[PDB]
């Protein structure tokens, strides 16, 4: 998985070499930044199911054919509500995860790989999940260095899907 | 390759789960001793050369028998073949030192090294008694309270013997 | 050249991605701890030549020899000495250069690559050197942060002699 | 690949000099103005799709001959190829806005490309157009004063352009 | 460009061989099926604009929030209408490409390479373009094998939008 | 790779014989019925997107554990995977029925199948149900008795069910 | 087993694909002219005795000396001379083979492989191979396509010894 | 590599345009002679060998120098090197006999040929010569009015003369 | 690889011992043999192909089921093959008798030959018999007393049956 | 084992061919230069010891620092002595295990590879062992082709040290 | 070209080492042995013409149906018969090469390299060349070790033919 | 690569003659000096490094600035670089004189090698000066009287001569 860390310890055992202080300086930015990111997961954990619950309606809000529309990719059934609900919470939950990681790791093995694959079977639109992480964004109510690291993994998520 | 904290991410993820406040509160306790991680591997690696010279002078000392001729370690191929695993062995060992996790050591040196030295004909028993001195040299020197903050690294110096420990015990 | 931005550079690079999170942390570490490393660097520059010269006789003292001996690979002669003083120059040099640029690559680049082939060629031991730098790491009067810099480094060279 | 510090160092290894205090000085300065380098480098990565897409929304706008039949970015292939050139070109001048130095930007992406769409047929001056167009995006992205500590960085956004320009230099 | 043809050589070219029966006997195939495939080709041409004008409203009605959502990516201008009747026509032209050329070679290359990132890239929703493509196959007026051989190609561009 | 015809050339040889009459007239009426074998290969694949898709919608929805954290099909790395072994296993089914023989399905697709899920973790059986699902779809596709010339494909139908029964007994 | 079905999946299965119109129309062709195949292999198994025992003695007949030379790869004693039949008959039915399949492959793996080692070990001359394939495409009694097809591997076989 | 069909499709695309009933009617016509284009790949095939030997033979009778000591046909790598020339060009032209377009001669056999044969010594105006022999004898034998049923060949005779005419002016 | 020198060396130095001198005297007498062995191998080589040839004619003759259809030499492909491995099989042999050592035979001939036939289907007894002709035809000639400087070579034929034998030994 | 029998067999054997007279030349003057490469190592072995003590002194003699400065990779100890009269015999041992072989093998395989990883990481430099090498060859007594043999293996020696 | 030295160049080169006693060894034996092999060449160039005469007519001889049989492969006329005397004297030349150089070289190069492909375009049966080359063999008239070095080449030859 | 012998073979295959006697005469001479060519190149090479090293020496003493701070062959990397070169050279050079020809080091060394140090800077007036060196040290060392059989290697001496001159003219 994909860290500060281990991209220090790729980098050192991609050439055969014991790490050095070019290295050390990388996790040393990680352990000093793991401040601001663990305060942003730690909230957003903590006001999770609020975020979810919010954002799936500014879906139906900005998308309200998604919720009257037959098929059973569309949110037109109890089924399909609770997917979806289902859906942004993945999303909510890897976001978390790459704070409390540090890096991209979590997101991109777990939720990047595989998702337009995935978008195209399935026929659900990206700009429905854009569309929740940008109101995830809005209403997370961090501020300062936790907002910017949020908003990192957020929009990292946003141009996944873009 | 997984670090300490992937490490909770992914049994997290296995379980569909959030992380719980037991689970922030230990990873922040990580970060709070990270200077003193960064202090072991930097030291250790700033020593490497005298601690494998040192580790393997005393291997030959103790079992002579591994430079006579026809012994495993005769020759200039051969003694540099060993003096190199040991280097490898070590290198890998930082490796999961500053990853707080053993994955980096397990599925890059450990994993399927018993199998090459029993097709070698390699004593993995001496290779042991090597990762041992190894280890007793570098937890000497990454613990030595000379020209450092003074601290306590007890936990750490555990966690360091535990990757000797587990390296020594999958050759022997 | 490696340096800690190089690296992140070098990694995004490899994968055909932008820039994330994961890398930036690694720039800040190299960032917050440039203080410490100028310090040092600064300071072995502005003692540079009493640290040459006490290096070069730390090594004359330990290795008697190499001052009585016949053979240009010695300093017997006055050119000799000056070849020798030269040497320390530059491997305190790139001491200075690793510290500036936060990493090996200087070092790496300038005096490693080749090394071995030419104290080979030359007849040049490297007890020598090792035991100038053991020198100049003795001496060169740092505390802190600063001194852990400049061993790193020093230590680096030695670590490449052995 | 060079950053602007290890410019420094591979100059002054030129003339076999330590550096001198006008350079200590400048590489403090450099090191100062660090954090506000990570936001430019940040904001612009995580606007990279929005800053392409709209440029190339605005350049086959003004330019609607590249799209017609027989148009160099007319078919699904030869589209999907001129918004990768966008990306990839975007994605090594944030590089070199990271690095403090155009080397990355010169060597990987800019050297030899105006040959290569010479010998396609791809009008490059369009190119240029384009990565105009991305310029204006990234610089009111990255200057915006919103959400972010208040301060001056006009001397980060001159250099930010000066990768945009040179880019745009090397393909017209 | 892949026809029955082309296949026929690149397989002998392949294998450094002349041409023998095993592949003349293939490019018979594709000039006794060329019947059918001309008479549809002739077809579709013919009542081309009727099935675009046709098919454009099959997707407006299908996916009504296409003519009224704001955004340069729907069909709520008339800028927005004419793009998309442009593309239906591209898919149409397309399918007589292939019945002239006798396989799949000028959609692939035109049309369905780089397919998947136009439709990210601009936010173009597959949906439509199966719901104008699954229109012109109800109402070509096609009968036997010219229906068969229009069928085969129009299916062809669902699967690569599927 | 064997179709129909090289089968039966295949044997001969292994005798030294020429074809009997038995054979001649056996090969005769497999062109006889090219016509419907090319209308089920046609039908199936003109439907491949839908075959595959509305079977995993099934699937899912009867072992919905699949999909739950911890699941074998649980993150979009390991759907896409199952999505695009379904893919695989119907695209071998159809080269089969194109050949009027098994071999392409078993040398290329089915032959250690078995084994990679057993060392990956994959439930056969659920694999198995999948191939079932497809099965079922394909054959009332390829024997709708819509928009075609009417005739009877009663053996075509059991020949592909036993493709796609061959490929579900491989995994189970 | 190179036939045109073979290499119509061999051509699909390289790509990654499913099969498409462009190669369902190169396996109608051979279904066509399986009419014409099967008459052809059909006569000439029917005729193979008399085609094998004519050929045989337009060989000799046009190289003497391979019935009263010496050696034990001529025809100058009762085992050579059932081993030429037999080689003929090898040929002829080989001949049938490509027919029924379609293509060259069964005597591409069972006689082309390795012929040329063989004729050189066992000191075997082309040219009388050569002359029965002659002789068997002049006397073959075939009319038409059936003809056509006959002729194409024969001349197949030939090109193959020259 | 294009055909007569891929040929006309690729041009209508640079315009943007359905196919004209001018077109359909071309396309049409070539359909109707593709008996004829079968006909004449089948006889050069089967006669390849024979046109090329005797295209060799009466080309080392007219020019012997070529097969002298020294000649660039002299020693049996350099003859086979040649007679393997001669029996490639064969190969690329019946190609684009069944294509109806030289593309796949040009791209893949004539382009850059001429600056090989210059670079090595070869006279290309002695390959010329060589396939000036085999037009001559692949007419004779693809147009023999004897075993088929008669008709005017006449236009695919001259297409055909067109292809080798082509290749011997690109090495000349 | 090892010849008959190397391989005392290699004995002496895994017990760190100089030569003796019944080892000087017994290698001195393998380089006044020397002659001898050249013989032998240039006249076993210069009749290569009428040793294989006629060997396989004659276990063709003793074993006619081998050639039958359906036999493991049945079609050119099979024999060639045959014919190879007779080939190689011999190559390494006189490879052996250059060395006097038969190290190069087992590493790169014989090692895991066996393996190979049995996964083929190929009856190692028959490749025995192949082994046997050869050998009985390069004895024969090898110590033909026609030609050459009169002597006794009866220990070298003895070595030379000894390579063939473990060869045939290996496979069977 | 690189010897001059097994050049000749790796030569054909890369080449998939059979031994020709070309490479039973090559053989014939190994077995024609090994009368003098016996003696040579016939003498140097009955010679061992004496050859031994002096070269072990010429080194003392040369660098006397290599027995009185402290460390266990000098000769300042009994054990030392011990280790470097042990080295020495090692290289006269290969000499005669490269005159036996008649070529490097042995040397190269046993002795050289590993050298100068051996050499750095115990700290022994290489002027010792050149200064015991030049020692045997001008006190191994050798005349004739038989001084020649020994030189140009002590020789070789020596260049991989320097 | 393959001769005894520039195999044992190659075989240095392609180490990346300097030639050594192992390589030089060699050449002596290629030196050693001209002595025989000059002789040898010498001998067969002063008889050539006897030789391709008499070698002619062995052949003519042995296959009469070569000089009777119409064919432009044959010699059954005057160009023809003064093709086969040109050819029987390339044979000859090439061995007088090969004594000359040192090995198979010459002769690989400029005669069995394309030798199978000439010999089959063209129709020209190996055992005449064979025939051709027995005679020579029988009849050169050479004793001791020029004999075997002509045999072993004119037998090299004949392997290439088989 | 030719050897002196395969020289005058190629130059006599060109015209398709047998030797004369002017060259059977002259080869054997080449035979009759083999003792002393093997002195030289056993000698040349048993002193390589001494050869390099003091030519080194003796250049960067004549040459400081191309050990200076910023020249050629300042660093270890370009230190190295440059001895690497001149064993090279010196390597190539001894392959010509076992040769008798001058192939070997033309196509393998000398070709090329012009471009090679202009596109990188380096001074090949300068690596003529080294190769100048090394020639001098060579033959003095080749043509030394002492320890041999008396006798006159002149024309030797002036063959290994005119190699370095050779090298040094390519370079320059
Ligand atoms: C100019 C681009 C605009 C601007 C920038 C600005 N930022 C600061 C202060 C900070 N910026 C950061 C950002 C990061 N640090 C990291 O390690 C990373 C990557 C993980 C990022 C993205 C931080 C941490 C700070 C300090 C804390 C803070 O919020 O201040 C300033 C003030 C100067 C300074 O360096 O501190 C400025 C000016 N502000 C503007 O008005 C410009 C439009």
């Amino acid at each position: 998985m994909k860290t500060p860390i281990t991209e220090a310890i790729a980098a050192a055992d991609t050439q055969g070499r014991f790490l050095s202080n070019t290295e050390l300086q990388a996790v040393d930015g990680r352990f000093k930044r793991a401040v601001a990111s663990m305060e942003a997961a730690r909230a957003l954990t903590n006001n999770a199911q609020s975020l979810i619950d919010g954002a799936a309606q500014a879906v139906y809000q900005k998308f309200p054919y998604t919720t009257t529309m037959q098929g059973s990719q569309y949110a037109s059934t109890p089924e399909g509500k609770a997917k979806c609900a289902r859906d942004i919470g993945y999303y909510l939950r890897m976001v978390t995860y790459c704070l409390v990681a540090g890096g991209t790791g979590p997101m991109d093995e777990y939720l990047i790989a595989g998702l337009s694959e995935i978008n195209s079977t399935f026929d659900l639109s990206p700009s429905w999940y854009i569309e929740a992480l940008k109101y995830i964004k809005a209403n997370h109510g961090l501020t300062g260095q936790a907002a910017v690291e949020a908003n990192a993994y957020i929009d990292y998520a946003i141009n996944a899907l873009s | 390759m997984l670090d300490a904290f992937a490490k909770v991410v992914a049994q997290a993820d296995a379980r569909g789960e959030f992380l719980t406040n037991a689970q922030f509160d230990a990873l922040s306790n990580l970060v709070k001793e990270g200077n003193k991680r960064l202090d072991a591997v930097n030291r250790i690696t700033s020593n490497a050369s005298t601690i494998v010279a040192n580790a393997a002078r005393a291997l030959f000392a103790e079992q002579p028998q591994l430079i006579q001729p026809g012994g495993n370690a005769y020759t200039n191929r051969r003694m540099a073949a060993c003096l190199r695993d040991m280097e490898i062995i070590l290198r890998y060992v930082t490796y999961a030192i500053l990853a707080g996790d053993s994955s980096v050591l397990d599925d890059r040196c450990l994993n399927g090294l018993r199998e090459t030295y029993q097709a070698l004909g390699t004593p993995g028993s001496s290779v042991a008694v090597a990762i041992q001195k190894m280890k007793d040299a570098a937890i000497a020197i990454a613990n030595d309270p000379n020209g450092i903050t003074p601290g306590d690294c007890s936990a750490l110096m555990s966690e360091i013997a535990g990757y000797f420990d587990r390296a020594a015990a999958a050759v022997a």
